[PDB]
RNA sequence: GAAGAGUGCAAGAGCAAAAGAUAGCUUGACAGUGUUCUUCCCAACGAGGAACGCUGACGCGAAAGCGUGGUCUAGCGAACC
RNA sequence: UUAGGCGGCCACAGCGGUGGGGUUGCCUCCCGUACCCAUCCCGAACACGGAAGAUAAGCCCACCAGCGUUCCGGGGAGUACUGGAGUGCGCGAGCCUCUGGGAAACCCGGUUCGCCGCCACC
């Protein structure tokens, strides 16, 4: 299960990439989402690459991003322990970031919207011109890589 | 054989065996085959269908097998295919099969020839199959009497293994009638 | 004219002699020099000449970097000395001039040139070990008579 | 092994080429049977422009009738040692040809499931001379 | 292109390799199909007739029965639907 | 000696117990009416063209079968009179 | 299939080569023209009639890789080319980094001297 984040904007992007960022539930720029890895769902990050953020991140830092920007499908409402526990087919936020994280269930399955809609990066980030293997932060990170990031975007 | 860009025959058409152009025109009618075949002593009869692996062949009958039922002369002559093609041709029809399309392969369709005795027989046999009364050869010819008249002009004993000496378009007749019974094994 | 107007390869191949007609011929005198009946493999060194860009060279080019490279050998070595200097390439690429202004801008036939991708040898000298610092002159002066720069390399030759 | 491996003579060719026929009377009385004319193709400077017409004459001799007329032919001639063909054969002259070969040949003369004859059970040019001379004459 | 006629940049499709030179097996050019088939259509460079227009090389129909032997096979050319007549020699089951 | 020959004419493609050659016979280069594709990729548009059927009458073959001109893509023309 | 007939795939099956096998069985060669039929001339062939002889051809069986073909290993080669991205380099023709694919020739070594279906038969 890999987390994707939008870092670059839709003005001059190639449409058959963007309309790949709007299946997998993406529409604004900071806006991040949770994908099971498959082989279909591994076509589609690969294609995105050149303009996202992405890998395997730690349960922890699952549980911070979920604790602060998880919505439900509708309404502002705080997606807290008690919000889990009353409307989620778990206890906590952990029992919900472990089964996301082993592909057990979905954000949708819960009544969760699909998207984590982030702060920008605190600090700003590695610049979007470069991947992560030339000092940037498009493409594919660390787990460490990944929380970093997730947590500066908190 | 010489290089990559040679052309190497079908298998059936290096052996010489197979009539690729006249056996597709002959696919053509949907219709099962009656493979009118003959060799030096022998004669032989089949009723071959299209498969997905290859031709099924659903009745025959060999002019060996003849004897089995009186024979006790030649085969590789116009009485023994005569008899052959009505054997197949009555073997087929208790196989539920009705129509049929002569293939003669790599024979000549001359008149009167055995190909056709074999083919009047599977008719006689009844069996629907597309033919020209006027291109096969009178019955007595097909009875075995021209060689009767051969052995006229005796002198020296005709048929080496004593079957008789006049030899016996008769016993056509007696094996004719054997096959046209209804409980006869076939 | 300018080799600025055909050094670089910006056309499609034209080397179908089947319908292009009235070629001029190539002023390329010889390919195989010094001892032809010789072997290559009879010389202690040998040492070739590399291009280091890609580019075309008119079969105008390689007539004179040929000549001014063997005529040093000749000049240093004797009409008849012993080495033997190749010409590995041939002009296969047809040139055009459009020779009315851009209406039925198609040229006419004018020359022929050779496509030599970067880091090709062009030329190859057999000689030994003695003649080895005449074969690089005789390079110096052939690399200054075609547009590319080049490397003069000494591929079998541990005796330096 | 041997019966199966001996000589024979599977036919003789007399033909006349002329070039325009008028011939034809004694060659079929010098053999026995019927003549067959003789065609051509392509065009000719020597006034040879139309390509099917009259032009020679032959017959192909088969069992006795070959063997009765060679009891004639080759007395007539002179036979050598480059006279002779490949696969055993030869000609010599009117034009006389003998085509020579060993028992199973209509395994490459038949229609169904025919084969060409294996290099090995083939005539030589020497298992030729051997057989023929070996009948009336003599070879080189 | 310099000229319109139906056989025009066909050179590489409607040309056999080496190999597969000569006349074709019968099997395939006598072959039967069910309605709502799926075939794939392609020319057979040996095979004269029974053909169909090359631009529909390469397609996936559905078989929607025959006339006379030849078969009537349906497809959707980029977006408009067409009824293309073809004979087994040319057809191939799909999966 | 699997194809380089030949197959009317450009070029590309097809063809070997043939689509080539020879021989013999025959006039299907036939009348009537359609389905489809093409002309015009997708996507509307005439004439023209082709493939594939049906009805009718025939040619050849033992028969399956082949013949809606020439192996395939050029050789074409509205209304009014 | 101790020798047969009809086939599918249509060279992994081609080219060439060695060895083995048949009395009333099989397939052949073979023997022979009164007939059906036949050759623009020939019972050569086509066709018909038949077994004195043979296993030398063909055929069936076992087998050899020199040529040709199929696939595979290692090497060439993650090379050549390439789909997405870059305020990366170069005067420029052009190159490079990241991401996703990925070759041909050739050398060496294996492989391949057909597989499969239906029918009949000691
Ligand atoms: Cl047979
Ligand atoms: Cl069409
Ligand atoms: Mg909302
Ligand atoms: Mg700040
Ligand atoms: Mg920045
Ligand atoms: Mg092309
Ligand atoms: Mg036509
Ligand atoms: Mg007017
Ligand atoms: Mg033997
Ligand atoms: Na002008
Ligand atoms: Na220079
Ligand atoms: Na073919
Ligand atoms: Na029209
Ligand atoms: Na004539
Ligand atoms: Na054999």
């Amino acid at each position: 299960m890999h987390a994707l984040v939008q870092l670059r904007g839709e003005v001059n992007m190639h449409t058959d990439i963007q309309d790949t960022l709007e299946m997998l539930n993406i529409h604004h720029v900071n806006h991040c989402t949770l994908v099971p890895e498959t082989d279909a769902y591994r076509g589609m990050v690969a294609k995105v690459n050149d303009f996202v953020a992405f890998g395997e991140p730690s349960q922890e830092t699952l549980e911070t991003v979920l604790a602060t920007r998880a919505e439900p499908l509708e309404g502002d409402a705080d997606v807290d322990d008690e919000w889990v526990a009353e409307h989620t087919d778990y206890d906590d936020i952990s029992g919900l970031a472990f089964a996301l994280l082993s592909e057990e269930t979905t954000l949708r399955e819960q009544g969760l919207s699909p998207t984590l809609r982030l702060h920008p990066p605190r600090g700003g980030h590695d610049g979007v011109k470069h991947p992560v293997k030339e000092g940037g932060q498009l493409g594919k990170h660390d787990t460490e890589g990944i929380d970093d990031l997730l947590e500066a975007m908190r | 054989a010489t290089g990559p860009r040679y052309k190497v025959p079908m298998r059936r058409r290096r052996e010489a065996r197979t009539d690729y152009h006249q056996r597709l025109r002959l696919l053509k009618s949907g219709k099962p085959r009656l493979v009118a075949r003959k060799s030096n002593k022998h004669v032989r009869a089949q009723l071959v269908t299209l498969g997905p692996n290859g031709d099924d062949t659903l009745a025959s009958a060999h002019s060996s097998d003849l004897a089995e039922y009186g024979w006790e002369a030649p085969t590789g002559n116009m009485p023994s295919a005569y008899l052959t093609g009505l054997l197949a041709g009555l073997r087929a029809q208790e196989a539920g099969v009705e129509e049929a399309v002569l293939d003669i392969g790599l024979n000549s369709p001359t008149p009167g020839s055995k190909v056709f005795a074999i083919q009047e027989g599977a008719i006689d046999a009844g069996l629907d199959i597309p033919h020209n009364d006027d291109v096969l050869a009178d019955w007595q010819r097909t009875r075995g009497a021209h060689i009767a008249e051969y052995d006229e002009q005796l002198e020296e004993p005709l048929y080496s293994g004593d079957f008789d000496a006049a030899d016996l378009p008769e016993h056509f007749d007696e094996l004719r009638e054997t096959l046209l019974d209804g409980d006869i094994e076939l | 004219k300018p080799a600025s107007m055909y050094r670089d390869i910006d056309k499609p191949a034209y080397t179908r002699r089947e319908y292009i007609t009235g070629i001029p011929g190539s002023k390329i005198a010889q390919h195989k020099m010094g001892r032809k009946q010789k072997d290559a493999d009879d010389y202690p060194v040998q040492i070739s000449l590399i291009v280091e860009e890609t580019v075309q060279l008119r079969h105008g080019s390689l007539e004179a970097s040929r000549l001014s490279a063997n005529r040093h050998l000749i000049k240093e070595l004797g009409e008849e000395g012993d080495y033997k200097m190749t010409l590995r390439k041939f002009p296969h690429q047809v040139l055009r001039e459009n020779k009315d202004g851009m209406r039925a801008a198609f040229g006419k036939i004018v020359g022929t040139a050779a496509r030599v991708q970067a880091g090709e040898q062009l030329f190859t000298a057999y000689c030994n070990v003695e003649d080895a610092e005449h074969v690089k002159e005789a390079f110096r002066r052939a690399y200054n008579k075609i547009t590319p720069s080049c490397r003069i390399d000494s591929s079998p030759a541990g005796n330096a | 092994f041997h019966e199966m491996r001996e000589p024979r003579i599977e036919k003789v060719v007399v033909h006349m080429g002329i070039g325009h026929a008028n011939a034809e009377d004694i060659l079929g009385e010098i053999t026995g049977q019927m003549p067959v004319r003789t065609k051509a193709k392509r065009t000719v400077g020597e006034f040879d422009i139309r390509e099917g017409d009259p032009i020679g004459a032959k017959v192909t001799l088969r069992d006795e009738m070959a063997e009765e007329f060679l009891q004639t032919a080759l007395p007539l001639a002179e036979l050598a040692t480059s006279q002779f063909d490949d696969t055993g054969n030869f000609s010599f002259g009117l034009d006389v040809t003998v085509n020579l070969v060993r028992p199973g040949y209509r395994v490459a003369k038949r229609d169904k499931a025919s084969r060409s004859i294996p290099t090995k059970h083939r005539l030589n040019p020497a298992d030729a001379v051997a057989f023929i001379e070996s009948t009336y004459d003599v070879e080189v | 292109p310099s000229s319109n006629g139906p056989l025009e940049g066909t050179r590489g499709k409607l040309k056999n390799k080496p190999r597969d030179r000569g006349t074709s097996p019968p099997q395939r050019a006598v072959e039967e199909f069910d309605d709502g088939e799926k075939v794939h259509l392609k020319i057979d460079p040996s095979v004269p007739n029974g053909r169909f227009h090359p631009r529909f090389d390469g397609q996936t129909g559905t078989v929607e029965g025959k006339q006379g032997d030849a078969y009537k096979v349906d497809i959707v050319d980029g977006g408009k639907e067409k009824t293309i007549i073809v004979t087994a020699a040319h057809l191939r089951r799909q999966e």
